[PDB]
């Protein structure tokens, strides 16, 4: 069977550089001729305990381009009336009996992992849990960086915003250290900057990393500019306003961009990236979000096909 | 004065004019510090050459006396500006910018959480100076920001 | 390709008498032998920003009878927590990458039109936007009037209720002036009556129109009695009660109906049409609502098939 | 040579010219069309008499040239204006205004529910007339209004 | 020997030419040499089932000022809305045993009346009972007109806004016809024009009245311009724009204004009266609001005592 | 001849070394031989747009105690949140005509200020206006420090918790620098460390200050340990654990404590101060809370009267 067949996709720190290669490779390879009935006669679940319709939409969309059936819910808050003692443990054992592969999102850190211990046969994915992992989001990020940069190693990564609590940058940064070279540049406010958490291990594997305050410094020397999202309810209005201007993007700064460069954003956006940017080719976020279908198709593909021929 | 040549700048009557306004600040003024809302001869030489190697903006307003205070509100935006008392082509006063203890009406408080934003009143900060920063503390919320910080958007 | 292929169906004032003929013609023609896999291997979206399960139900139902896949949401109000700066503009660019044809409903006037400027390749439909258009509702109305009257021109249209804010009557009335003859009779309260808005242009094209206060006047001389819905929160309880009795329907008034006549209602109902009416053959509303699948099937059909053979 | 009365303005070398801008409107277009983001000389004839017109406006710009389209768009903000091609102290090109059928990016939809408020989009009001009101039909909410509305707050 | 002792105050029509005339005289006196310990040891239950701060705050302000104390509440949902619960009669009976007076505000026409039939000797007053009544208001408007012009007779009154549903606006007239010689001008949209029956009320009382398109006309002779908040609510989102264009009031319109003229409004104003006005002479709204006190002050005093030595 | 009559109380910086010094002297007296019918016939509108029981209850407690009565409200939503409604200025103007004083609490910096520009002669005080100000608190903290040490000068103050955003904590310092000789110790996480600008404020005032890692150090000389509730809110769900480990206070830490030392806290404490403490000597929190009264008591008395015979 395939290296990654019926293997609970829970955390990126559990996946491997080979698995990763397989995934992305499948993604693009499968991106050429899709089989709108690959996982035919099959049912996928989509338990979205915490709502989120970008990751919900994409996953169910990928699910369909693969001729699969989806049953499930996009639970919001008017069902807070659920709070009562029906544990996820039972919620999963029941649910496990109905399908083939569970796709879940949850508010507490330990979701996906925990259901694993109550589903087994039924391999689960992780659409995002707590402020831990979101393997799928780092996947579409990676595959996308490949597609565009051509290579996935010896890049010039730039990461701006709330690098401190921004789970989309910790997961990407980890996974990137799985390749050689990749020069890292961090750009976040002096109280939203990267934690020694990832830092130490970054040095540990001789991964050249740096830190600056203005994108306008590391601009001529970058390849992928990943814009995170700096939040208002994360820093007091006054300071938020203050430590913001140089934690934003605009077309006027891209003026000296290595044409080979692209601008990404886990999404969504609001203050960060201005719209004039929406034109300059570096603008790849929306397209990046389209790739999310393939990295996600392949994720299931492998997880559901003992072997892949195509 | 027959050197490198062009030919424009012209004074026209008894009126207080503003001569020497930094690129892209003329019209700016006209809308922040309400100058056009009048009914007395105006000739605006936005983008007109000056005898200092630089072409800049010219705001000629006839029939008005601008208080030394009003002048000070120009500072931050248009720096070493100049407003002269002019009567019959003759000058009767040369006014240059200084920093007023208070700026008013135009600036927007950055603090999204400021009653300023949703009430019928007017912007009244405060002015302070530090090495490379000209500080402005809102009279309402009481948060002090920086010249760029407030004077951007 | 077909006259109406991949052509954003946004407003009825943009559609054309020929397109209309095509649509309705397709509708009925396709109403004979359906292909439960016409838009096979395809995914349609169904972004219902404003909830509404009659128009949601039907559309997704039509979507299935055409062997298509549907991904999407029926957003209510417990997601008011969405209010935060994620614009529809981005919501659509992202969403546009995932599918083939978007189906959307929205609270603000300018929905469908606006997404068009951010989807392009992806042709969108309009399940209703603001208090503007609902091309689909006028479509099922038309096709239905044809099916029954046999003809779609030289009819005796009667429109009762809240003709003033009733967007289902402005759109129908417009589209009908696209045919010859059609005698119009309006029947609404003296503060809920039709606006000079449509009126002027009605005269402008020599379209005979009239106005009365009691259905019981224009009864022996009518063909289609379109019952709108007069609302309580639209007129003060006291007046609402007063100016109501002769802005209602009952079997007792249908007593002299030209057998050739049918009674319709955009739906739903509550005070307006009484149930005794539910029997007298003029009662066509529920059946009219069944036709809504075909006019909607064809709408996509064309919008998705470069050419139609069948 | 120098005679009886010291008059006023003469013809400047070259650029665009639109004769006759209504009372308190110069700024109106100057701002609504932002004719200041141009590195060319922006001399602005303001608050000055024109025959019996006690108050008239006139933009004056070097090296620029009003496009046929620009000319159509101001025909609802200045009806009796006049665009022309000024060539080295010698004008030609009588390109006066004329009401268009489209109008872009300037006006605001009075329809509070129109989406042309939140989403970043180009304002688009179609243009037609009655005999007292120029009916401006919305591109987004499709609602009919008149100029005596849309031009307000 | 005063007429108002132990009596009720519910509707305006339930009062007289001299009733008001007494109340107001009291309103002036109490404003002159105020009685502070007037209602000592008394207790007034301000019951606002429908919360209404401004109408509440004041009433109690009077209460307390007059040496009296309060018991009561804001909003009202012992649980939910309209379920199987307590009736108003029952609420009203129990409450009437322990309080000395009853001031209630309800959202149902006739609640204050209904209290009358169940509240024993406790005189109930009305703070607002739906589109029905609101006495104290019309009283403060009235007395304020006296405080300003000196006379309730021979006034060139004018009422702009939403006359149709405006609760303060039907009632003011009703009460001003009790006086001699008054010319009423009705400047409001034809969609919110004066409720017919009242036009008859004035026709039959041989009162001078007329309608208008744009305020400008009457601004000359009008000694009173009582404004009405056209709540964007009752209208279509767009409709509001076309009308609320002249039915507002910039000080620039003021000019013509007679020197004695004053601008009145029940509040709260949003768009009706411009901020320029606030600082001009004729601006009299907030004063009318503050003057309310003495009406209610007097009123309660004229309700709670046999005789009053002023 | 007192300085505070008919004046406002908004910010702390808006006060003086002797202003406080007067207020406090009054705070002691009123605690000694209390004036009960001091504010008889007066009326104070306690307006808490942002509900706040503890800060409310007390203020009114003072009010009532002082022979005065109250008018007012808790929470604030005449309908919903931030829709097209009444402005604060307008709320504030009307309310100012009938009340004698105004005590408001708002969630927007400068609301209390804004009231100043519209409230006429009515002196407005501030119960809390967002992260901006909260005078009365700093006052009760202060006076309480006097009630305890005897002197506001030569104090080894220490402030633990969330100094960064803690509204009570910036203001206390500002006010204590008004006095002579004070050494400030800053024991708090580096993620919530003292807001820079204030460090300058002390640097330039030539005030003795410093930061710290773990309380244990300063426990010796510190005569004041004013604690701050590190609301788990501002932090990541996990983060809270790593720090809030020493920035708490078991009586077991107390030991070293100087005999005069006292533990202060603005409340309400959840995890900051341990229950062991409540029964020990230095526990002074609730007393500080109860002492608040006299500050406000005095304050209102010093605001409402020309002269005061104590
Ligand atoms: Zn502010
Ligand atoms: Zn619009």
């Amino acid at each position: 069977a395939n290296p990654l067949y019926q293997k609970h996709i829970i955390s990126i720190n559990d996946l491997s550089r080979d698995d990763l290669n397989l995934v992305l490779a499948t993604a693009a390879k499968l991106k050429a001729n899709p089989q709108p009935e690959l996982l035919k006669h099959k049912v996928i679940a989509s338990c979205f305990f915490e709502a989120s319709t970008r990751t919900r939409l994409s996953f169910e969309t990928s699910m369909h381009r693969l001729g699969a059936s989806v049953v499930g819910f996009s639970d919001s808050a008017n069902t807070s009336l659920g709070k009562k003692g029906e544990t996820l443990a039972d919620t999963i054992s029941v649910i496990s009996t109905y399908v083939d592969a569970i796709v879940m999102r949850h508010p507490q850190e330990g979701a996906a992992r925990l259901a694993t211990e109550f589903s087994g046969n039924v391999p689960v994915l992780n659409a995002g849990d707590g402020s831990n992992q979101h393997p799928t989001q780092t996947l579409l990020d990676l595959f996308t960086i490949q597609e565009t940069q051509g290579r996935l190693d010896n890049l010039h990564v730039a990461m701006v915003g709330d690098l401190k609590y921004g789970r989309t940058v910790h997961s990407l940064t980890q996974a990137l250290a799985k390749f050689d070279g990749n020069r890292f540049y961090f750009i976040a406010p002096d109280a939203l900057a990267m934690p020694q958490y990832i830092l130490d291990m970054l040095d540990e594997k001789g991964i050249a990393w740096s830190l600056h305050s203005s994108i306008e410094e590391v601009m001529a020397e970058v390849d992928i500019l990943y814009m995170t999202r700096v939040q208002k309810e994360r820093l007091d209005p006054s300071e938020y306003a203050n430590v913001k201007a140089q934690f934003v993007l605009r077309a006027s700064d891209l003026h000296n961009a290595k044409a080979n460069m692209k601008v990404l954003h886990p999404l969504a956006r609001v203050d960060e990236i201005a719209t004039d940017v929406d034109k300059t080719p570096h603008a790849w976020y929306f397209q990046q979000a389209g790739n999310g279908i393939f990295a996600r198709q392949a994720l299931l593909a492998l997880v559901l096909n003992r072997d892949l021929v195509l | 004065m027959t050197h490198d040549n062009k030919l424009q700048v012209e004074a026209i009557k008894r009126g207080t004019v503003i001569d020497h306004i930094p690129a892209q600040i003329g019209f700016k003024l006209l809308s922040l510090f309400k100058l056009t809302e009048t009914d007395q001869r105006i000739t605006i030489g936005l983008n007109l050459p000056s005898g200092e190697m630089g072409r800049k903006d010219l705001i000629k307003i006839e029939n008005t006396f601008l208080s030394e205070d009003q002048v000070d509100q120009l500072a931050l935006y248009a720096p070493q500006a100049t407003v002269n008392r002019i009567d019959n082509y003759e000058v009767v006063g040369k006014s240059r910018p200084s920093l007023p203890e208070r700026i008013d009406n135009v600036l927007v408080c950055p603090n999204s959480n400021c009653i300023s934003h949703a009430e019928p009143v007017s912007s009244s900060f405060a002015v302070r100076k530090r090495a490379n920063d000209i500080a402005l503390k809102c009279k309402y919320c009481e948060k002090e920001f920086s010249h760029n910080v407030v004077l951007a958007n």
